[PDB]
């Protein structure tokens, strides 16, 4: 019935989804060949939301990998659970954009977007009742940010009635890989505020913090970071896939968390995440799950919400849980730290429970908090953007491609009025 | 004198070649414009039939 | 499916000495089209013929097939057409008749001659005349050697070339031009033989001939017989003179390093630096091309290569012919000769096209012929042999008509 | 009972027909030696339609094609008396292949086909595979079509004809042959299924994703089409539709009998197990414009009629909602003064190797583009009489080319008129 299609853009997007399809297919008990081998029938009744039966027990994931470099796609197909994607969905250029938002939005976008749109159209009309779309990309690169954002714009002109998620990492000053990060972040966000339904902001700085303190990994490569991100993303859309005592679908969660149409950048967390050293020394009860959820040091963004105020918040619980204990524990953490919560909305937290924990655990949680501290990030990025544009550094690699100076003034103006209006609602 | 007449004639022939190359670009993209624009005409045609 | 081959003059039978060496080596039912060979060497001087009689192929050739006269033509078209030809030509065609009689499905005759000499010009034209009377409908493939502009071994060769071409218009049906200076340049540039002789030239001429008859000897994916060149390459009854080229003419050292495929050899067959005639096809406009493919070639890439050629602009095509190609694919790879200077190749291409650059060659020859003729230099030798003053001027005006024909059709 | 006689002309026709008898003999379970080794008894009941020696007549003008026929497998199964065969060869000359060499081979091919026709009781029709570019294929095959209609006027007639395209151009005299061949086809053939190598190479590039599509696979694709179109005779179905019923449902006007064809399912080896086999999925591959086997994009015009022949255990209900959906969705691409422009048919026996197959036959008005695409090249060459003497010195005159021009010109006019 309700259906979600998957879209992965750029190199970062391709690896995130690869670990995602491995984890989900594991949850449904499908082996890397693509055949059903599950035990109960709780798993079989809701595999139409993500997969399609092909022939004689063959289930193919409904995903589309889209990028511009051959190596990135090849790596997903070499590894396990790479042999499960349908080869038609490997929409793929040949030249390359290379961290140029202009090349990703005007030069190479204009000749690849039509083809990936055809795959998206076929994948959308292959199902009956759309629930929404799911896009993973970055905001620093060019082939993921600019191309992916134009993909978002094309969809809003095609399907304006359906939902839309975008999982986007943002560049930080402390974790700053490339040099054209501000010229990409400002224009990408500019297009995100006018096209995306809701955006769930991520960043690499917070990812490094979690992997040192809580996870205590020795060599945290990208496989494990994507392991965290995939477990969190599965937690959002568990409610469409499994029955629970209190169901909260995506559109239900969106209308509960977005008080104003422009205020749709969310901060995330996940529980429980422990080292294998301290796994044996704690229990699994609702208090241990809630304190690790609402910890500011456990958030999956580098924006301390304790530097602002929570507008609304949501928690999606998984496992055989009692809703009485759910709201009383949620109410307790909302009453003590009352100053961090907005005043003119009582009970700022929407909550839901699902009865199927992930494999290997008895109880997990996922936090999605629409805070106001995100204005710090836009200031922290916009000042770097303004610093370069005042004396035109790197300007000609975009200007000589088709953008003018008025496009940058537009991008800064929209960020400026957004930060001003976030500060107003603060 | 002839050694330099040859250089001026070579310059003239190259000025024509880079022109010929540019002319092919005009030919190609204009053909593309016809395909996209006739699609637009069919869409408006479909609109009026309905 | 049989074709007989006659060889005229010192140049014709030396070319034949390479052709038949290649044929017997290649065949070690498919041999039926050539095999005793179906050939007649004929010449007016017995020195080159008796080289065949005392050579290694003493037993291969039937003794009568080797025709040899008693005295030379003295590099005179007139002597080799009216004085000495009259005695040898009757014996030659009395043999061609019963060789064709032994055959059943004769495709045609193919002749080898050089127009600069006396025998190749004189009795070569005479033989072609009487064959046209006797058969007419059967194709006659004329592979001639016109004299080069700057490289020359004779003096009066303009006289012979004009006087031979005048009959070469209305007698041969398919005529392939091969100069010597152009092939010298080919063997110097691509084969890197700094000191070539006639033997190397005649070896790669045989490679070209074998490539265009391989469609008969062996089954291919797309076969093309001797009647197809007759139709697909001759738009008008008076325009039949074809540029030839072959690829890859590559030495052993270079060939292994190079990656030979259809697209690049189809390109290489169209540059003027790899043609068998010193002429500039850029100066002309192509009418129709024919592409012979041998070896490992699928129809896709031959079609892909021909598309890239038609879209390039350094070479232009005629307006009266949008589809100016006739391709042909055969399975058998080209064979090699031990001692030959070509390496084994997976696939080779022979191009036979038609353009107006040839119209430039005839004007260039006419000027040299015109200069000497006005003050009647060297005319008295031919007149004593039996000709007169009339036929020089009338042959001159026939070439003038041909020049006008090329300028008009290209318009 | 109902009988189909096969006739193969020219080099193109012979190699297509060779692959055709390979596939049919495989379906009927007959070995290359000529003896039955099949499993089901449904195949024995309707094997008289094609047979065990095949009921075919190969005809050409060069021994290479005949030798290559007996060399390969399923070459020992033809009756050597049916190898009616000339010796000289026309060679890409329509005048030679239609007046000079035909005039002495045609009497012998007619004798063998007449013996093969009266050998059975009730003919359904004839089935001719040939080209329109070559001489001995097009011209001789064309004359055979005309001779047959004079002797057998009430019998059906199929012509699987490939046409030349400027992107895939073999010879130089292609338009001189295509124009004249059409001039005879428009008044002689009952219906023609137009093919061309450009669309075939395009199919093998995108959908089949083959690296080196030699002539074996192209002939394999055309063979699958011909096996699919006559499945209704050879096997029971839940709704039968023989050859005659397709013709009367598809041809609204007596000059509109040039069809475009497609086939489903066609998938690469890599994506072979990653796919499903459902009626909606096959319909999206059927009505795709990049799946027609002509170089005439049907979405540049309107459809007149269309048909889909299905094979396999299917539910007729699914057939009806898919056909009505495709008609109600894209209503502009279909003609308005005929409602429900789609004819359908079901047969219970799939081809060997598949569970569910389909064959599309669309009578569109986009065909006038390719015919104008041809008349352009023909017009320029004819104006200055290029290559004309090789035809004229054989009996053909100038008014014949003008007549073929007029027939080419007024056909595309009435396609435009009915558009
Ligand atoms: N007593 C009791 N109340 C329940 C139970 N489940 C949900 N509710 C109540 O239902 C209220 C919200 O309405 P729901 O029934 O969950 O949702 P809905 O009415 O279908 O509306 P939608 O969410 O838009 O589908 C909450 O206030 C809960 O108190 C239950 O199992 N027992
Ligand atoms: N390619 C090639 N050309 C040759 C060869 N021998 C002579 N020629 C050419 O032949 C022309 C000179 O005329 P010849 O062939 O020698 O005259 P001929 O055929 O012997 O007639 P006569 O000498 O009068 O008996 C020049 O163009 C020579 O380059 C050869 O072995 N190979
Ligand atoms: N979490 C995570 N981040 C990644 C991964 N690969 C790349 N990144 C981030 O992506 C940023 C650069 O984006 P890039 O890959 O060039 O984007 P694209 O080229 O447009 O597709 C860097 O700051 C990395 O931190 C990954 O596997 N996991
Ligand atoms: N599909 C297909 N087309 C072919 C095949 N062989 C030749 N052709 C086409 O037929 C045309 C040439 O026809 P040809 O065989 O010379 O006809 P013929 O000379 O009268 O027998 C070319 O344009 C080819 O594209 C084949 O095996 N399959």
């Amino acid at each position: 019935m309700r259906e979600i299609v998957h879209i992965q853009g750029g190199q970062c997007g391709n690896q995130i989804g690869a670990k995602f399809w491995e984890v989900v297919s594991d949850e449904h008990g499908i082996d890397p060949t693509g055949t059903y081998h599950g035990d109960s029938d709780l798993q079989l009744e809701r595999i139409n939301v993500y997969f399609n039966e092909a022939t004689g027990g063959r289930y193919v994931p409904r995903a589309i990998l889209m990028d511009l470099e051959p190596g990135t796609m090849d790596s997903v197909r070499s590894g396990p659970y790479g042999q499960i994607f349908r080869p038609d969905n490997f929409v793929f250029g040949q030249t390359g954009a290379g961290n140029n938002w202009a090349k990703g939005h005007y030069t190479e976008g204009a000749e690849l977007i039509d083809s990936v749109l055809d795959v998206v159209r076929k994948e959308a009309e292959s199902c009956d009742c759309l629930q929404g779309f799911q896009v993973c990309h970055s905001l620093g690169g060019g082939t993921g940010s600019g191309m992916g954002t134009l993909l978002i714009s094309k969809i809003r002109e095609e399907y304006p009635d359906r939902m839309m998620l975008t999982f986007s990492v943002v560049p930080s000053p402390k974790v700053s890989d490339t040099v054209v990060e501000p010229y990409n972040a400002t224009l990408s966000v500019h297009q995100l505020v006018e096209n995306a339904d809701e955006c769930m902001v991520l960043d690499n700085e917070a990812l490094y913090d979690i992997c040192f303190r809580t996870l205590k990994l020795t060599t945290p490569t990208f496989g494990d970071l994507n392991h965290l991100i995939s477990a969190v993303m599965s937690g959002i859309t568990c409610c469409l896939r499994f029955p629970g005592q209190l169901n909260a679908d995506l559109r239900k969660l969106a209308v509960n968390l977005i008080p104003f149409p422009r205020l749709h950048f969310f901060m995330v967390g996940f529980t429980p995440l422990t080292s294998r050293g301290s796994q044996q020394y704690r229990a699994l009860t609702v208090p241990e799950l809630t304190q690790q959820m609402w910890d500011a040091k456990n958030m999956m963004c580098a924006a301390d919400p304790r530097h602002g105020r929570y507008l609304t918040a949501s928690a999606l619980f998984r496992g055989r849980m009692s809703t009485k204990e759910v709201d009383e524990q949620m109410l307790n953490v909302q009453n003590k730290n009352s100053s961090y919560f907005v005043e003119w909305i009582p009970n700022n937290v929407k909550s839901s429970v699902c009865d199927i924990p992930p494999k290997g655990l008895k109880m997990s949680a996922t936090f999605i908090g629409n805070s106001t501290a995100i204005q710090e990030m836009f200031k922290r990025v916009s000042e770097q953007f303004t610093a370069m544009f005042r004396r035109k550094a790197f300007l000609h690699w975009y200007t000589g491609e088709g953008m003018d100076e008025m496009e940058f003034t537009e991008a800064e103006s929209n960020m400026n009025d957004l930060v001003s209006e976030y500060q107003q609602y603060q | 004198l002839y050694y330099l007449l040859g250089e001026r004639t070579r310059r003239e022939h190259l000025a024509m070649d880079m022109k010929v190359r540019a002319s092919q670009q005009l030919k190609k993209d204009s053909a593309d414009d016809l395909y996209t624009l006739t699609a637009h005409f069919n869409e408006m045609r479909a609109a009026k039939e309905q | 499916r049989e074709v007989i081959s006659i060889h005229i003059g010192q140049a014709g039978i030396q070319v034949g000495n390479a052709c038949w060496e290649l044929y017997c080596l290649e065949h070690g039912d498919a041999f039926n089209t050539f095999f005793v060979p179906r050939c007649i060497f004929l010449d007016l001087e017995p020195t080159v013929v008796d080289e065949v009689r005392t050579g290694t192929y003493r037993q291969l050739f039937h003794p009568e097939q080797l025709i040899s006269g008693k005295e030379d033509a003295a590099n005179n078209f007139a002597r080799g057409h009216y004085t000495i030809g009259k005695e040898i030509v009757d014996l030659a065609l009395d043999r061609i008749r019963k060789l064709a009689d032994n055959c059943t499905g004769l495709q045609g005759f193919l002749v080898f001659n050089a127009v600069g000499g006396g025998t190749g010009s004189g009795l070569g034209s005479l033989l072609l005349e009487r064959l046209s009377v006797d058969y007419g409908k059967k194709s006659k493939l004329g592979f001639t050697v016109y004299p080069s502009p700057q490289v020359s071994t004779a003096v009066v060769e303009p006289y012979n070339s004009v006087l031979s071409t005048h009959s070469l218009l209305e007698h041969t049906d398919v005529a392939v031009m091969l100069d010597n200076e152009a092939i010298y340049d080919i063997c110097r540039r691509s084969l890197d033989i700094e000191r070539p002789t006639y033997t190397n030239l005649n070896r790669l001429i045989a490679q070209v001939i074998s490539s265009l008859t391989a469609s008969l000897r062996f089954d291919g994916a797309l076969n093309v017989d001797i009647t197809e060149f007759q139709t697909n390459l001759v738009p008008y009854p008076r325009i039949h003179f074809m540029l030839s080229s072959y690829a890859p003419i590559i030495s052993a050292e270079k060939a292994y390093h190079e990656q030979l495929s259809v697209a690049e050899i189809t390109n290489a067959a169209f540059e003027p630096a790899s043609m068998m005639v010193k002429c500039d096809p850029r100066h002309g406009k192509y009418m129709a091309c024919c592409l012979m493919y041998r070896g490992d070639v699928v129809p896709k890439d031959v079609n892909a290569s021909v598309a890239t050629i038609k879209t390039k602009r350094t070479i232009q095509f005629v307006d009266w012919c949008p589809t100016g190609f006739k391709c042909g694919i055969n399975y058998q790879p080209p064979t090699v000769v031990p001692g030959g200077d070509l390496a084994k190749v997976q696939r080779a291409v022979c191009m036979i096209s038609n353009s107006t650059a040839i119209g430039e060659i005839f004007s260039r020859l006419d000027h040299k012929f015109d200069l000497m003729y006005a003050k009647r230099a060297f005319v008295h030798w031919y007149v004593g042999e039996g000709m007169e003053e009339g036929e020089f001027s009338e042959a001159r005006e026939d070439l003038a008509a041909l020049e006008k024909d090329f300028e008009e059709v290209g318009a």
